[PDB]
């Protein structure tokens, strides 16, 4: 990302939402708008496209919002647009509408140190409103995500050092989430969420052991049945352990615990944790997304947000209404849990999360 | 069709 200038009289526009008077509006329209001497319109519909599982739209991922971030500086260091505002589009409809509201959004979160109020002042109240955004099954939806879920939980993200658009690696980013190389992405410093690699090695597969031996994964964990030989990860020094539950189910708070215990003994550790589940979604999103909360606080929606940030199609059906109903339990955990000093079977020699009780007499 | 759906 180029530097640009760090954000007049006003300019008035029908269908148009002023971010910053005299110099960045968000318009949506049907047609193409001509530029004139006092504007400059771009869309990026044509270039940057969200790639649906089913009837989830959005929000863009972070690949996404790097891209559009590297082709808004480059309009606003143009000479030619000195003293014109810049209107960023997208076609009319709803969704459309919410995408491009969002990006630009966490664009300023991310890029220009705004806060979530500064944002959302611009959006509220538009009629007709954004589509509100909603999950990646197969079901009929039934719990939806907001722009100010997202942009909240993306700043929050960026606020705990999760977030780095500095240290991002786009072509990195672009690569692993292809099906042929692995189907991953990084979501912290902690954590990568992947599909399950299958053997009847292929090159999927190949990619995820070569990343993972060379990014400091200490621990993969299993969650769906086998497709693989676990072989492969013991042969690069890769702890691996199975925490199997049902393809779309949500996971006994058992499981959670173990996951939260086995997770926090391997980054005390300094090592990444890499989850997978068959699409490394939904059930991947209820155990990461549940040690987001405990760490962190995010609310259940932030924490939904921010993962499809950055990977999409994270937490599925009724998964989001788990995560919502439990985001409380998590976080007390905090006070009412430590890391016991017993080695544990359950999640193979890693320290679980036992009571203040069971600590004391430890 | 409950599953996490998949990437193609």
């Amino acid at each position: 990302i180029p530097t640009t200038e760090n954000l007049r009289r006003s300019v008035y526009l029908d269908n148009t939402i002023e971010f910053l008077r005299g110099r960045v509006y968000l318009g949506a329209y049907d047609y193409t708008p001509e530029d004139t001497d006092e504007l400059v319109f771009f869309t990026v519909e044509d270039a940057i496209f969200y790639n649906s599982f089913h009837l989830d739209f959005g929000p863009m991922n972070i690949g996404h919002l790097y891209r559009f971030a590297v082709i808004f500086h480059e309009i606003l260091n143009d000479p030619e647009n000195a003293n014109k505002a810049v209107v960023f589009y997208s076609s009319a409809s709803t969704r459309q509408r919410a995408n491009a509201a969002c990006m630009l959004c966490c664009y300023m979160i991310l890029v220009q140190a705004w806060t979530p109020h500064q944002v959302l002042q611009p959006l509220a109240q538009v009629d007709p409103p954004f589509m509100p955004f909603r999950d990646a099954g197969y079901s009929n939806a039934d719990f939806e995500i907001t722009i100010q879920d997202v942009v909240y939980g993306v700043w929050r993200a960026k606020e705990k050092g999760l977030i780095d658009l500095h240290s991002f690696n786009l072509e990195s980013y672009e690569k692993y989430e292809h099906v042929e190389f692995g189907d991953f992405n990084v979501l912290t410093p902690d954590f990568i969420a992947f599909a399950s690699p299958q053997e009847d090695l292929n090159q999927p597969f190949k990619s995820v052991l070569n990343f993972f031996a060379n990014n400091n994964v200490q621990l993969v964990v299993r969650l769906n049945s086998h497709l693989y030989n676990k072989k492969h990860f013991e042969d690069i020094g890769i702890q691996h352990l199975d925490l199997i539950f049902e393809d779309g189910t949500c996971p006994d708070l058992s499981i959670v615990k173990n996951f939260v215990g086995a997770a926090e003994t391997i980054i005390k550790r300094g090592g990444k944790i890499a989850v997978h589940s068959k699409a490394g979604l939904g059930r991947t999103g209820c155990l990461i997304g549940a040690h987001l909360i405990y760490t962190y606080g995010f609310t259940a929606n932030e924490c939904i947000g921010f993962l499809r940030f950055i990977r999409p199609g994270m937490v599925v059906g009724p998964q989001q209404h788990w995560l919502y109903l439990h985001q409380n339990d998590f976080r007390e955990w905090k006070y009412t849990t430590r890391i016991s000093l017993k080695p544990s079977e359950a999640i193979g020699g890693l320290y679980p999360l036992i009571s203040l009780e069971e600590y004391r007499l430890q | 069709e409950l599953g996490s759906p998949l990437k193609k």
